[PDB]
RNA sequence: AGAGUGGCGCGGACGCUACGCCGCGACGAGUAGGAGGGCCGCUGCGGUGAGCCUUGAAGCCUAGGGCGCGGGCCCGGGUGGA
RNA sequence: ACGCGUCCCCCGCGAGCGCACGGGGUCGGCGGCGAUGUCGGCUACCCACCCGACCCGUCUUGAAACACGGACCAAGGAGUCU
């Protein structure tokens, strides 16, 4: 009894730790390998345009995959097609937003609600601040917080999205488990804009705010998150 | 045994080190320094000798009682806190005491104690203010700095020696502390062109003369 | 031998046209006329000084008429010199257009 | 020598005043006691900006401070010296109140007992 | 075993 | 069982006293005096109690015999303990612990046999 | 956190009216009208409180002190007289 | 990337001390004012000033209405048995 069993009780503890230190190095080597991508993809869009402009050519840059969308009109008095389409994007209240992958079925949804939203093509800084500061989960039918790496590894896991680093790749590059890792997220919780709106009612193009902005949605995020 | 060395990465920013942990493998000499694997008392009495116990159980329990707290993260007491200063305050600059029975008075700075309070020293003579403490926050600093490099400032005058007792009376201990700490100070204030009509007089506000504008 | 505080004048509550807020005041500090100017005054102690019928005891004096409400300057307000405040005792509206003292003590010079 | 409780937190409250009934301020035949206005026309039913207000549950006392008097105990009302003994093991949270219509002589016999037993009585000196 |  | 008749008593006995959002129990051998399923003083097959002794001096203790649970004039069994406050409590902790006689009550009968003496001791 | 056949010191908070405690999230307008809960009231009958009262019951009055969001209720004083 | 015992393309229990941006706050920090004139008391009585606030029931698409019942106070007063 015991003197045997206590030493065997000092062999199982060092096993569950060694399950962490073989996993603790992999969180570093996954993050240092995505850093290689974000200089090898960044400078390979400046590579082609010089070497076209060289030979009197042109270079059209890559048309988008991914787009953030924010609900700016309220909740009172609303037409019954639009209530259905704003539901499907999970924008159920004012100043709330979501990730949305793009195709023909995804844009023609976003022409029916195109005076209740603002959307645009986000960057490596407007993907991560949102996912770092604000980003919550949806585990056990609850919006419980992410101050850990055994919530994202524990729910999804089988898709190979374990730490906070793979939620940047799979969204910022729309990869081959995106759906689950974006219905993973509860939609975002932005406060109001600090500076403000130009004119909420109208389309960007006229003067105000509504409809798409291709490269100045980056201005209504660092003001709102 | 082999006495304790100083840390072998210089501090780069609070929290962060400098040399990374394979190159720092080098500097703790890791490669070459491997290894592998009270209660009671028995006193004499007047055949027999007793067994006494140290800490016996109590004879009154109370009827209801509180339970243990959750431990806070990083809450040290005053003693261990860290002390700061300001840019304008340096040793020998000129301070304006703004609060006690002396208020508006021009008072000299000597040395910050380890309770964090100052030593605002009037040259008792001129103002009417001796060795005293005052508190960073309630003291304006001023642009004037006659140097206090070369004189002597005493040790035994430490922060508890000031701390209060109970017609408090000036005993014969604080009279060689009074005139000897100040007669080293007094040959460097009168030598400047016309400075001992200004420490004596009091500052105050009038009009056209607004706190937010002027430099002092 | 003189004054050690800066003169100012309680000039209404924080409010918009038809609902007034009573936990924030609105001082007009003397001779200060933009925002730029109003960093100094921020955080700095302030006092409304007055005089009831009976005797209140003091600290550092005899038991006499004079009392205070104590407070605190918080942030700037508007474009033009003004400032917000937050006393522990919510102010009378008698004091609208009457004196208050901002001090110099918790200084940052 | 007053009795400390076990522990004494910060009592904080949400209102102070009572809730008075609409138009008790005109017809003496209308009693202070509150009633829900069930009108049509009505102003207080609809919450215009000005009038009386209404009881809600957002006027909650918080569970750690409900039934806690200033001294810090909570009442438990009594008639005789046997109903006292009850409290003894729970001295530090609860405090006896000798009842109104209880007599002048039997009231003296009690306050002696809640001395031997450390129990705190809110109405000691009384009938005299 | 590899580090002892 | 015990577990039965609780369901019967719980909210009904002639020993139950409610009011002011509180709730108490005035049963012979309830030590904490509260309507509960640990603390009731008749139901079960074994019982502890701590009563204030005959005259002023001392404390009296009450076990319940395992046998005849249907024979009440010879069911409880009594003893008096009139000794020093730390040493008197040697006995009571040596009744609950080393008999194995119902090991829940331990820390109730240490706070009841120390606010029966803090009485009979003379007042402030 | 498995079980076998062979090679000095008698000591360690609270709990669990399980019809109770405790544990982590999202929401909270409402007239006609539904439904639950009321340790909210008013009068009578069986049980119970080794209840209480001429050393002062009920009712009233009270710029006395306390309790719950709320309906309402607890205590100081004076009257009154079963 | 850092002991060694063997598999290879390709040429399973070391020893302790210590500091902290680490699973929701604590000073192992201080100072005045205290007996017949002052301390405190949100609650309930009178006054004063700034903001807001038209009279209730009611039928009615619409009521502060130039739509009707209401001078004041008590005591009674309307979904019930079979």
């Amino acid at each position: 009894n015991f003197a045997e069993l206590k030493i065997k009780r000092l062999r199982k503890k060092f096993a569950q730790k060694m399950l962490r230190k073989a996993r603790r190095k992999l969180i570093y080597e996954k993050a240092k390998h995505y850093h290689k991508e974000y200089r090898q993809m960044y400078r390979t869009e400046i590579r082609m345009a010089r070497m076209a402009r060289k030979a009197g050519n042109f270079y059209v840059p890559a048309e988008p995959k991914l787009a953030f969308v924010i609900r700016i009109r309220g909740i009172n008095g609303v037409s019954p097609k639009v209530r259905k389409v704003l539901q499907l994007l999970r924008l159920r209240q004012i100043f709330n937003g979501t990730f949305v992958k793009l195709n023909k079925a995804s844009i023609n949804m976003l022409r029916i609600v195109e005076p209740y939203i603002a959307w645009g093509y986000p960057n490596l800084k407007s993907v991560n601040e949102l996912i770092y500061k604000r980003g919550y989960g949806k585990i056990n039918k609850k919006r419980i917080a992410l101050t850990d790496n055994t919530l994202i590894a524990r729910s999804l896991g089988k898709y190979n999205i374990i730490c906070m680093e793979d939620l940047i790749h799979e969204i910022y590059t729309v990869g081959k488990h995106f759906k689950e890792a974006n219905n993973f997220l509860w939609p975002f919780k932005l406060s109001s804009p600090r500076g403000g709106m130009k004119k909420k009612t109208t389309h960007f193009v006229e003067g105000g705010d509504a409809g798409n902005r291709e490269d100045q949605i980056n201005r209504l995020i660092r003001r709102m998150n | 045994k082999g006495k304790p060395h100083c840390s072998r990465n210089p501090v780069l920013v609070r929290g962060i080190g400098r040399y990374s942990r394979s190159a720092m493998y080098s500097r703790k000499a890791l490669y070459k320094r491997k290894y592998a694997a009270l209660a009671t008392v028995t006193k004499p009495v007047g055949g027999g000798t007793r067994v006494v116990k140290l800490r016996k159980m109590p004879r009154y329990y109370p009827t209801e009682d509180v339970p243990r707290k959750l431990l806070s993260h990083g809450k040290k007491p005053f003693s261990q806190h860290v002390r700061k200063l300001r840019a304008s305050i340096t040793p020998g600059t000129i301070l304006i005491i703004l609060t006690g029975r002396h208020r508006g008075k021009r008072v000299v700075f000597l040395k910050q104690l380890s309770s964090g309070l100052l030593l605002v020293t009037g040259p008792l003579s001129l103002n009417r203010v001796p060795l005293r403490r005052t508190h960073q926050k309630f003291v304006i600093a001023t642009s004037t700095k006659i140097d206090i490099s070369g004189v002597k400032i005493p040790k035994h005058l430490t922060d508890a020696y000031f701390k209060k007792k109970k017609k408090y009376e000036i005993t014969e201990q604080r009279k060689v502390d009074q005139k000897a700490v100040d007669s080293q100070i007094l040959p460097k204030i009168k030598a400047v062109p016309q400075l001992q009509g200004y420490l004596r007089s009091v500052f105050a506000l009038t009009n056209g003369v607004y706190p937010h504008k002027l430099v002092f | 031998s003189g004054r050690l505080w800066c003169k100012a004048i309680f000039a209404g509550y924080k409010r918009g046209l038809r609902n007034q807020r009573e936990h924030t005041a609105l001082l007009k500090i003397e001779g200060v006329y933009a925002r730029d100017e109003t960093e100094f005054y921020l955080g700095k102690r302030c006092a409304y000084v007055y005089k009831a019928k009976n005797n209140t005891v003091t600290p550092g004096g005899k038991p006499n008429k004079t009392r205070v409400i104590w407070g605190k300057v918080t942030r700037a307000h508007g474009n033009s010199g003004m400032v917000r405040a937050k006393f522990r005792s919510n102010l009378p509206a008698k004091a609208i257009g009457h004196r208050i003292r901002v001090m110099l003590y918790p200084s940052r010079i | 020598a007053a009795l400390r409780p076990l522990v004494k937190p910060k009592i904080v409250k949400k209102r102070t005043k009572k809730f008075i009934r609409h138009q008790s301020d005109r017809y003496v035949k209308i009693k202070r006691n509150w009633r829900k206005p069930r009108g049509i026309d009505n102003r207080v039913r609809r919450r215009f900006k000005g009038q009386i207000l209404m009881p809600n549950i957002g006027y909650g006392s918080n569970k750690k401070t409900k039934h806690m008097l200033p001294s810090g105990f909570r009442k438990f009302l009594v008639h005789n010296v046997k109903e006292l003994e009850v409290l003894l093991m729970c001295n530090k949270s609860y405090c006896a109140e000798i009842a109104h219509n209880v007599s002048s002589k039997n009231r003296k016999a009690i306050v002696e007992r809640a001395a031997q037993l450390a129990i705190r009585v809110t109405n000691p000196n009384a009938r005299l | 075993r590899g580090l002892r | 069982s015990a577990h039965l008749q609780w369901m019967v008593v719980r909210n009904c006995s002639s020993f139950l006293i409610k009011r002011n959002k509180q709730t108490y129990s005035t049963e012979p051998n309830n030590l904490k005096a509260r309507n509960s399923f640990r603390y009731n003083g008749l139901i079960h097959r074994k019982t502890v109690g701590v009563e204030p002794a005959a005259d002023g001096k001392g404390v009296v203790v009450v076990m319940k015999r395992r046998s005849g649970q249907r024979k009440p004039a010879t069911s409880y069994v009594r003893t008096t303990i009139n000794k020093n406050a730390r040493a008197t409590l040697s006995s009571i902790r040596h009744m609950i612990r080393k008999n194995k006689y119902h090991p829940d009550l331990r820390m109730a009968a240490i706070r009841r046999a120390s606010a029966i003496l803090r009485s009979q001791k003379p007042v402030m």
